[PDB]
């Protein structure tokens, strides 16, 4: 919940087939930073590529939804 | 209300002061504790 | 804002102050409703 805003226990208890996330206020900023924050670095030729995790998040983004087919 | 004074002020004075800060005052409320009831802490709602 | 207080909107206009349309007024209040202004909100 701290860190990225959803709830373990209650994706566990419930399986929603949708979770959306929301960055308001200051709380929901921070959220959205931790979310911009990661990243999968890749090594190509030697070179350390960068490929940012959730495209659809920005300084911009108000929310970002977790899409699954059945759960 | 047009035409209602000090002195006029009556049922309909109530009933739109209820309207216009009572009942806006519960509704914003209401929206609070559904939210909070749903653990929304980082969508408020922006009250116009 | 104008929709008995309509004619006399002009004659307040010829001072300096400044008399809004429904639509006007309208977008006025949806300026409120962008998203920096809902950030602005969201501080205080």
């Amino acid at each position: 919940k701290d860190t990225y805003g959803f709830s373990i226990l209650d994706i566990v208890i419930n399986n929603p087939v949708n979770l959306t996330i929301h960055f308001g206020g200051e709380k929901g900023k921070r959220i959205r930073e931790n979310y911009s924050a990661m990243i999968f670095e890749t090594i190509v030729d030697g070179k350390l590529k960068t490929e940012k995790i959730f495209k659809e998040i920005n300084e911009h983004s108000t929310s970002y939804t977790f899409r699954s087919e059945k759960g | 209300e047009q035409g209602i004074e000090l002195e006029h002020i009556d049922s309909k004075s109530e009933f739109a002061h209820r309207i216009m800060l009572t009942n806006i005052l519960r509704m914003m409320g209401c929206v609070k504790k559904q939210k909070s009831a749903r653990g929304i802490e980082t969508r408020p709602a922006q009250v116009i | 804002t104008r929709g008995a207080n309509n004619i006399i909107a002009e004659g307040i206009e010829k001072m300096g102050v400044r008399t809004f349309s429904q639509k006007e007024m309208a977008f006025n209040l949806l300026g409120l409703l962008t998203p920096e202004v809902v950030e602005l909100c969201q501080k205080s």
